[PDB]
RNA sequence: CAAGACGGACCAGAGCGAAAGCAUUUGCCAAGAAUGUUUUCAUUAAUCAAGAACGAAAGUCGGAGGUUCGAAGACGAUCAGAUACCGUCGUAGUUCCGACCAUAAACGAUGCCGACCGGCGAUGCGGCGGCGUUAUUCCCAUGACCCGCCGGGCAGCUUCCGG
């Protein structure tokens, strides 16, 4: 099962790596992006909410999603790194970096790295008050 | 410092100063005599003229007002009076 | 063969020029990668070659040079080359607390402290490296160490004095089984 | 239990004739199950493709949005939908001690595709400059923004999508704006940063044939 | 084959290439590197020590001060030069060498002296650094006697007078591309690129000028025809009164004013080395910072730290809450 | 697709305003400092009880609208005694229009006008004098830089003027 493409040419997928401040999401799609091939969250691998956003969970997610692409036949992936964005933090965290490193480790060719986070032009009001956020 | 002849300053020093801060007040402007390339009629034009001036016997603009000195049109010749 | 390009700002051109040999020597000796600096696009470009030893070394090189460009010392990103579990969390100072103007500047001050000492104090407790861009904070270290440093920094820029910050961060380091 | 991916089909998706590299790649589609038609399902997709995957000589910091419009038996033709810049490039372009000048026009081309053009331009520190900042005054900025608006309006209204796209690949518009704005203030990095598709005419078939081949 | 200390610093094992190996005691005994003294007791002993003649060191100095390089030269450097002179005079005929060398020819360009040309990793518009090229990048690499000099002054004087010299590469070198510092008040040139005050008039006025010397013996130097280089922008500013004591730092106007001793502690100047075999056993990935010592409280910094801050003009505006040391 | 919101990065010890305050594009409307003048009036001025306009945020009346946030409030966690911290939801409010209130660490914790007493070079605006590089060498002026000078400003550094 998979595309009828010769061994020379490779097929491309887009791996939405979304590392929020609670877990990670691995949404492998077509180059169009409409239909999903796979998505491995942090919570599907570790049975603990404390370890949900751990780099170990992202590493396991990247390994499992790479196994899923090898079972179908995707050999090279473009990367769209993402953070929570918007009003919240814009920079992707350690989970995205760990997932990208683990996916590059498991024999997978890397195409274009793109930092696509929903950066607002002008934000709405912040989640916290005037006092602050994060302890 | 502590030794300056305020009565007789050098002309370069007084030329550098602001026109109201001179030892005796004197303007920075003049009255220039302008000759048009076409006509032979001589015209007195103030150096910082604010209005556009027209030649009496040529009906041609001589100068255009600016922020400071009025710039002359191309081809006109000017001579400073004394 | 694949490659990664990373940009450099105008203020980071001269440290890149001075420390150039210390950058490209471990990239080309231990990792076996081709490296150049495109002056027109102002990008450090690293590509794999036929005699590259293994995969994921290109990502190690990209992390090394990007950590150097963000403001870390060349040895502190050589640590990224050697060690495996090292990451980079960075965040804006105005993220946790809405600060405007001079207040924001004072927050930067109490991340540095007098002589930078407070900053160095965190680097002794959380065992991390921290770089202050003009409104941005970058942490390099292990995951729990990055989280510890981030809690310390966010405690500093919410108004808490450095003494409470040192006491809390040393207590957390004590319970961290270090 | 039942794998849904055995019911899926792999279609080929191809670039238009404007670009050297045609084969965009593969597209997954569910099979026709009587009610819904497989060709109708993929008729409204936007394809994100970099310029390095389209022409070998060109630069990689430009992105094209493509609409798939027709199905020819495991072959998909794409039509131009938009153009954008890489966020890494845009982050690198915004330096501090300079002035950013932005313009936008709503312009209709000859064959009816109503587009929105965005143009950005940065002020340039010159060769013998000693001053730190290179700010332009407000009237100069307005004059530059004007000159961008009439340049884009002139060079889009008289062309069609073939000529407009063949202008946007090497960015004739940006170089024309840079050349024309030297008399007001010298500019550093001017591009058409984003192109939006506001309105499309009635869809035809011969237009897609002459656009593709 | 006269070996200078630059070949010994670079582990240039060219002992098999040549046969007439001649060295000085004071070009090998001053090296503080441990690995060089380690390999010295390991390397095959066919090098031998030879002393120059006072007449020949006198002649070498005589035309070296006509070349304009005599302040840049050192005593052991003159030993090496006159040793090569004596060897080539005693083996080869002396008619090959020419004295009182050629004049300079001036041809300026619009390029800045800080343009990053001839850097290996830098490439304008392909120039890549490959592990096949890491052994190749030494310098501009192009029969019996020669030199193993790495300093540009040695190459300059040896090529002006006319000896064929070589590098760590086995083949003889052809062209010498480098930079020099020229005073723009006294017009005296120094080959030492590290210094910042000139030897003649002592002002902080040395500026970079590029020099290329061909194999014939003809030298041409390029100035920069750029108004930014010779600009008096950040030069006149109000100076503080000179303070004394153990803690006072002075604005450094002369090359030899007595500064107070303000050194760093050992822990403050430890840099982490990552390729040590026992680095992985470290409880922390990094060397711990020093905050306990008195030097940490006095905000003592290294000479390297804060280099672009000095390049800002004092007559400017900094950030409101920042203080410049 | 729609809804209300907000004008990031450029954004600086830069600018404007009596202050509170002011940052998307374009058009219109009426003002304003400064600079330049060998223009005009000829003391028309300074500070100002009484009195009068503006006046952050929060709040109150009548209308519209409610995207985010969100006091109160509801739950959930946490305890010898917790009833503040934390998490989810969410009312008034936060938005606009027309009426009210005249309060801030409404701060330079420093009345306004005028004179004199050290220095320096950066910046914003205006004016003056200039070798040169630039608009692919521009055919003339003009814009951008470069070098000085003067005037009004936002500021800085230095000093045993003296306090
Ligand atoms: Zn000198």
């Amino acid at each position: 099962l998979g595309p009828q493409v010769a061994e020379g040419e490779n097929v491309f997928g887009v791996c939405h790596i979304f590392a929020s401040f609670n877990d990670t999401f691995v949404h492998v799609t077509d180059l169009s992006g409409k239909e999903t091939i796979c998505r491995v969250t942090g919570g599907m691998k570790v049975k603990a909410d404390r370890d949900e956003s751990s780099p170990y969970a992202a590493m396991l997610a990247a390994q499992d999603v790479a196994q899923r692409c090898k079972e179908l036949g995707i050999t090279a992936l473009h990367i769209k790194l993402r953070a929570t964005g918007g009003n919240r933090t814009k920079t992707p965290g350690p989970g995205a970096q760990s997932a990208l490193r683990a996916l590059a480790r498991s024999g997978m060719k890397i195409g274009r790295i793109e930092d696509v986070t929903p950066i607002p032009s002008d934000s709405t009001r912040r989640k916290g008050g005037r006092r602050g956020r994060r302890l | 410092p502590l030794a300056k002849d305020l009565l007789h300053p050098s002309p370069e020093e007084e030329k550098r100063k602001h026109k109201k801060k001179r030892l005796v007040q004197s303007p920075n402007s003049y009255f220039m005599d302008v000759k048009c390339p076409g006509c032979y009629k001589i015209t007195t034009v103030f150096s910082h003229a604010q209005t556009v001036v027209l030649c009496v016997g040529c009906s041609t603009v001589l100068c255009q007002p600016t922020g400071g000195k009025a710039r002359l049109t191309e081809g006109c010749s000017f001579r400073r009076k004394q | 063969e694949e490659t990664r390009k990373i940009p450099v700002p105008a203020n980071r051109y001269t440290p890149l020029k001075e420390n150039w040999m210390k950058i490209f020597t471990p990239i080309v000796e231990h990792l076996g990668l081709q490296i150049r600096f495109n002056l027109k696009s102002r990008n450090v470009e690293i590509r794999t070659c036929k005699e590259t030893k293994d995969v994921s070394a290109l990502t190690k090189a990209a992390d090394f040079v990007k950590a150097f460009i963000l403001g870390f010392q060349v040895e502190d990103a050589l640590a990224l080359i050697r060690l495996d579990d090292l990451f980079l969390e960075s965040f804006e100072i105005t993220d946790v607390k809405p600060l405007k103007g001079d207040h924001l500047s004072r927050a930067i001050g109490r991340i540095a402290g007098k002589g930078g000492k407070t900053k160095f104090t965190i680097e002794n407790v959380t065992r991390t490296r921290i770089v202050l861009a003009d409104v941005k904070v970058h942490i390099l270290g292990s995951f729990q160490n990055i989280k510890m440093a981030r809690t310390a920094i966010c405690n500093l820029i919410l108004g808490n004095p450095p003494s409470k910050v040192y006491g809390n961060i040393r207590a957390v380091a004590s319970r961290s089984a270090d | 239990v039942v794998d849904p991916f055995s019911k899926k089909d792999w279609y080929d998706v191809k670039a238009p004739a404007m670009f050297n590299i045609r084969n965009i790649g593969k597209t997954l589609v569910t099979r026709t199950q009587g009610t819904k038609i497989a060709s109708d399902g993929l008729k409204g997709r936007v394809f994100e493709v970099s310029l390095a995957d389209l022409q070998n000589d060109e630069v990689a910091f430009r992105k094209f949005k493509l609409i798939t419009e027709d199905v020819q038996g495991k072959n998909c033709l794409t039509n131009f939908h938009g153009m954008d810049l890489t966020r890494d490039k845009m982050c690198s372009m915004v330096k501090k001690w300079q002035t950013m000048i932005e313009a936008h026009v709503d312009v209709k081309t000859t064959d009816g595709y109503l587009l929105r053009l965005f143009c950005v331009g940065f002020t340039k520190k010159r060769n013998n400059q000693i001053r730190k900042t290179s700010y332009a005054q407000h009237q100069q900025v307005r004059q530059i923004r004007k000159k961008m608006m009439e340049i884009m309006t002139r060079e889009v209204q008289t062309n069609d999508l073939k000529e407009v796209v063949n202008k946007l690949i090497p960015d004739s518009i940006g170089k024309d704006i840079e050349k024309a704005c030297q008399s007001i203030y010298p500019l550093h990095d001017v591009f058409v940063r984003k192109v939006k598709m506001l309105k499309k005419p009635k869809f035809e078939l011969g237009k897609l044939m002459e656009l593709h081949g | 084959v006269v070996a200078d200390a630059g070949a010994f610093l670079r582990h240039a094992a060219l002992q098999d290439i040549g046969k007439n190996i001649y060295t000085i005691r004071e070009v090998v005994t001053e090296i503080r590197d441990k690995a060089t003294r380690r390999r010295l007791a390991v390397l095959p002993y066919e090098l031998r020590f030879k002393e120059p003649l006072p007449e020949y060191v006198r002649l070498v100095t005589e035309f070296s001060k006509k070349t304009g390089d005599y302040p840049s030269l050192s005593a052991t450097d003159i030993q090496v030069l006159a040793l090569t002179y004596q060897l080539e005079a005693e083996f080869v005929g002396v008619s090959h060498l020419k004295q009182e060398p050629q004049k300079v020819k001036v041809s300026s360009s619009i390029q800045h002296p800080e343009t990053p040309l001839h850097i290996s990793g830098f490439h304008l518009p392909g120039g890549w650094i490959t592990p096949s090229n890491i052994k190749q990048i030494q310098q501009e690499l192009e029969v019996r006697v020669g030199c193993l000099t790495t300093d540009f002054a040695m190459q300059n004087v040896l090529l002006q007078m006319g000896l064929h010299v070589l590098a760590v590469n086995g083949m003889l070198i052809r062209e010498a591309r480098s930079y020099i510092l020229r005073c723009h008040g006294c017009f005296k040139t120094t080959s030492d690129m590290s210094r910042v005050f000139c030897s003649h008039c002592g002002n902080k006025t040395l500026k970079k000028v590029s020099v290329t010397v061909s194999d014939d013996g003809t030298l041409h130097m390029h100035f920069s025809r750029n108004p930014k280089v010779l600009n008096p922008r950040g030069l006149r500013y109000s100076l503080p009164t000179p303070k004394g004591g153990k803690y006072a730092i002075n604005p450094h106007l002369t090359e030899d004013q007595r500064f107070p001793q303000l050194r760093l502690s050992q822990k403050a100047r430890q840099k982490t080395n990552v390729f040590a075999p026992d680095y992985i056993a470290g409880v922390s990935p990094f060397v711990e910072n020093d905050i306990s010592s008195r030097s940490a409280t006095l905000q003592v910094r290294d000479s390297t730290l804060g280099a672009g801050r000095r390049r800002l003009n004092p007559n400017a505006s900094r950030k409101k809450f920042v203080k410049k040391r």
